[PDB]
């Protein structure tokens, strides 16, 4: 019954920054951990980043260390993510998942997901 | 480091068949596996959290088992609306949330 | 991961030789004013090496 919708999908050039956000409405956003999952066009799922219920612990995937910056806004009940120094391998599909617990690295998995928004990293029209 | 593998690659069955999918982990994870049903046209969902704990809100047709280094998932009937891609994820080892490769499933 | 080292990504104009920038205002990427609130086309200029 919860809704996980995001925005910001589009076409950007390599080396250009793009910011994604995600709106959650169907649950209590103040005390759940949240994560980002990437769906490659010709591969399987992959975890990107995750933040705690409040911003003490932030973790990043190895392939995106020092390139992405995930934020959080509990007042507006929405989270953000910054994509910087993009290369050609970041043309995948991104989901906005929700963790069952309140920490980043726990045996609790992602219970609710949302529809993805496709992004492209190329120089075209 | 942990490597996550899926033994089968593609299956084909009928409306009233019974199929088995297995997922092998490189190292012991102590029954901390998760299964997801990836519908190709919409957002993926979660079927079983933990070893064989059935998530509330899904039919009891699915049932899993296994602990240690081998896990198995079975579909009781495989109704025509259950064709999708399934993933196994571990959340115990140092590499966080490593997903296995897909299992495309067509009913025929 | 060491996050004590940070590098700036955006600035209105190029730096002159031998000066520093310390201000950390939100970079206006487009035409919608940021007004001190981060949003679309309102990016953070400092990112840390992983």
């Amino acid at each position: 019954e919860v809704q996980l919708v995001e925005s910001g999908g589009g076409l950007v050039q390599p080396g250009r920054s793009l910011r994604l956000s995600c709106a959650a409405s169907g649950f209590t956003f103040d005390d759940y951990a949240m994560h980002w999952v990437r769906q490659a066009p010709g591969k399987g799922l992959e975890w990107v980043s995750g933040i705690s219920w409040n911003s003490d612990s932030i973790d990043y995937a190895d392939s995106v260390k020092g390139r992405f910056t995930i934020s959080r806004d509990n007042a507006k009940n929405s989270l953000y993510l910054q994509m910087n120094s993009l290369r050609a391998e970041d043309t995948a599909l991104y989901y906005c998942a929700k963790d069952r617990g309140y920490e980043i690295l726990t045996p609790a998995s992602f219970d609710y997901w949302g529809q993805g928004t496709l992004v492209t990293v190329s120089s075209a029209s | 480091d942990i490597q996550m593998t899926q033994s089968p690659s593609s299956l084909s069955a009928s409306v009233g068949d019974r199929v088995t999918i297995t997922c092998r982990a490189s190292q012991s994870i102590s029954s901390y596996l998760n299964w997801f049903q990836h519908k190709p046209g919409k957002a993926p969902k979660l079927l079983i959290y933990g070893a064989s704990s059935l998530q509330s809100g899904v039919p009891s047709r699915f049932s899993g088992s296994g602990s240690g280094t081998d896990f198995t998932l079975t579909i009781s009937s495989l109704q025509p609306e259950d064709f999708a891609t399934y993933y196994c994820q571990q959340s115990y080892s140092t590499p966080p949330y490593t997903f296995g490769q897909g299992t495309k499933l067509e009913i025929k | 991961g060491n996050y004590n080292y940070l590098y700036r990504l955006f600035r209105k104009s190029n730096l002159k030789p031998f000066e520093r920038d310390i201000s950390t205002e939100i970079y206006q990427a487009g035409s919608t004013p940021c007004n001190g609130v981060e949003g679309f086309n309102c990016y953070f200029p400092l990112q840390s090496y992983g």
